[PDB]
């Protein structure tokens, strides 16, 4: 493997999670 | 029965409860639906601590010689505490720290000992979740990474360690842990482990960012997936090969060890880890229910599911244990056949099947050595690896929502962060703080440290908190007031099973267990199991003695929480003077 497959999986999961965190922070602020 | 003056001032009036549900719509959180609360209780009384610990202790004592004491103490010490915590939360409309402080101001120590205990069990279980994620991230590869050994610089010799051990054992100890040869050899931080720990904490934060506003939607997938996937594994397990052999082995217990006080002590302490009692999350969660919510029926339903799931998971493990032992018996057998066929057209092995079933697994081997090896032997091995680590990841998460509740709510109730600041800020800082503390388990010598929490150090505090909760509700608050309170909430006084278990049985059992938990457990010498490829009989088990300085760790990790109870009480009765 040129890239280790666990790092491709970690990247996608971590990307999804950080986008989740950011959406939920801005949602929480917008709940007025 | 103990003199408690001023109680009526501190706690909400019984008549005030009828005029609190429709006027405290704000300031206090509310469950959107009873389903959300029941799914949260399911995930906290049947997450890890049930599903992770129970099966290990089954195979570390006896398949069925452990379930008997477990199910007895579930009924006589667990159901009563579960009801007590549910009711007391629902009536006093506060968390653990609010509840014990309002029953008596000297008992704020009880609530601080629950927050620290909850902290410590969260730190433990989130490291296990980081390992689970490491294995889930390596499960998208047709040949699973733990199915084959590496090689030598000659690219013609298998790594001697792997050779002397197994690709599974080598993927655990070397490729995952990169383990050192003792706790004194710290080494450094395994970057790939650090990435997995960050992932665990970060997912937990995404789900717990606004407490039950966010965790109550999370539980619809996090407390439902594990149970379906564990059903899939029950069916896959029973049709494995030697599975029925393993399941006969846990339902033929030796009774000679049913008379061993360690079997009773482990079962004692397992009842509080299984239900997540004496952590304080259950009290907080029950405090968001309607004052007319049937907490008796909830405690019974949760309990029945807890016991049934304990026995079910033991069937899923032993079916896989039975499968491994039978494929060894056969293998070993097929090599004793091949020795005389290679000699006669003479070394041999002694390998009955009962010597393979009764071969105990130290540490986390049941998850990352036994279940991982058996999944590689199955077809579509990558789809069973992903289902197995997704099941365990969701169980971890469901359990982590309760443990986070039990740290966040007390810190809110200690008014330590500016009230102005959103909870999101406080939740985040707890996740960062605990993430940084969990760098010790990312070291070369991390497993060794995690196995200290597996010592009696992880349990003494839980036994002390549970006793004090029972005692304080029955003798400091008064069981007679508590019965009129329940009668108000659900419409009938708790029956004589609850009166006997609260007043005598449960307290006395807890006391006995705490006493004889030192007569044997504490008195014994703390030893742990090291993996050193430079050891004679190398793939075999070398238990050594922990250094003296680790006593300086057990002494706090357990002492402090326990000593917080009296320590705060003595502080409060010398400030009064
Ligand atoms: O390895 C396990 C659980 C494995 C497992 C559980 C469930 C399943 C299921 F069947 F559900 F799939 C499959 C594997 N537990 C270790 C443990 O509890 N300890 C604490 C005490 N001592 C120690 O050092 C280790
Ligand atoms: C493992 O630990 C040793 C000793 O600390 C270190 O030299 C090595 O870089 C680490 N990494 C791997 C992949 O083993």
């Amino acid at each position: 493997p040129p890239v280790s497959i666990w790092l491709i999986v970690f990247g996608v999961v971590m990307g999804v999670i950080v986008v989740g965190i950011v959406i939920l922070i801005f949602t929480g602020i917008r709940d007025r | 029965v103990l003199p408690n003056p001023g109680l009526d001032a501190r706690i909400p009036s019984l008549a005030e409860l009828e005029t609190i549900e429709q006027e405290e719509a704000s300031s206090r959180p509310k469950w959107d639906n009873k389903a959300q609360y029941m799914l949260t209780c399911l995930g906290f009384c049947v997450g890890l601590g049930n599903v992770w610990r129970f099966p290990y202790l089954c195979q570390s004592h006896g398949g069925g010689a452990f379930m008997i004491p477990f199910l007895i103490l579930l009924v006589l010490e667990g159901i009563p505490l579960l009801y007590l915590e549910f009711a007391i939360g629902q009536r006093l409309r506060r968390g653990s720290l609010g509840v014990w402080s309002s029953i008596h101001p000297a008992l704020k120590g009880l609530g601080l000992a629950s927050m620290l205990t909850s902290f410590m069990v969260g730190l433990y279980y989130n490291t296990i979740i980081s390992w689970i994620m490491w294995y889930l991230f390596n499960s998208f590869q047709e040949p699973l990474p733990w199915s084959d050994c590496p090689l030598n610089e000659n690219q013609t010799g298998y790594v001697d360690e792997c050779a002397r051990s197994s690709p599974v054992d080598y993927f655990w100890y070397r490729e995952t842990l990169n383990i050192s040869t003792s706790i004194s050899d710290s080494g450094s931080i395994q970057w790939w482990m650090l990435l997995c720990l960050a992932c665990a904490w970060s997912v937990l934060y995404m789900c717990t960012i606004r407490g039950i506003e966010t965790t109550g939607k999370a539980v619809y997938i996090t407390s439902t997936l594990p149970y379906v996937v564990l059903t899939i594994f029950l069916i896959r397990g029973l049709t494995l090969k030697g599975a029925t052999n393993g399941i006969v082995f846990l339902f033929t217990p030796n009774v000679t060890e049913l008379a061993q006080p360690d079997t009773w002590l482990d079962a004692g302490a397992q009842v509080f880890f299984s239900f997540s009692l004496a952590f304080g999350g259950l009290i907080s969660f029950s405090s968001y229910n309607s004052v007319h919510n049937n907490c008796e029926k909830d405690s019974v339903i949760v309990s029945i599911i807890n016991g049934f799931t304990s026995v079910y998971v033991a069937i899923v493990v032993y079916s896989v244990i039975g499968f491994r032992a039978t494929q060894r018996y056969d293998d070993c057998f097929s090599t004793n056949i091949l020795t005389l066929i290679n000699g006669f057209d003479l070394v041999f092995q002694t390998c009955d099947i009962n010597a393979f079933l009764s071969e105990a697994v130290e540490g986390t081997g049941l998850a990352f050595i036994v279940f991982t090896e058996a999944i590689t032997k199955m077809p579509l091995s990558p789809l069973w690896s992903v289902l197995f680590f997704i099941m365990l990841f969701c169980l971890g998460l469901s359990s982590m929502f309760g443990n986070m509740e039990g740290v966040v709510v007390p810190l809110q109730d200690l008014r330590v962060i500016p009230p102005k600041w959103p909870k999101e800020v406080l939740t985040g800082l707890i996740c960062l703080g605990t993430f940084l503390i969990g760098f010790i388990f990312t070291l070369n010598s991390g497993q060794y440290w995690l196995s200290l929490l597996d010592s009696y150090a992880g349990s003494i505090p839980l036994l002390i908190i549970a006793f004090c909760e029972m005692f304080s509700v029955v003798y400091v608050y008064g069981v007679d007031r508590f019965n009129k309170d329940i009668e108000f909430m659900i419409g009938h006084k708790p029956n004589i099973f609850w009166q006997v278990t609260w007043r005598v049985v449960s307290p006395l059992l807890m006391l006995i267990i705490f006493l004889f938990f030192f007569v044997v457990e504490v008195s014994q010498e703390l030893t742990y199991s090291i993996w050193d490829p430079g050891y004679e009989e190398f793939p075999k088990s070398q238990k050594i003695s922990y250094p003296n300085w680790v006593y300086v760790v057990v002494v706090i990790v357990a002492g402090v929480p326990s000593l917080t109870i009296p320590g705060y009480a003595i502080y409060k009765l010398i400030r009064n003077h």
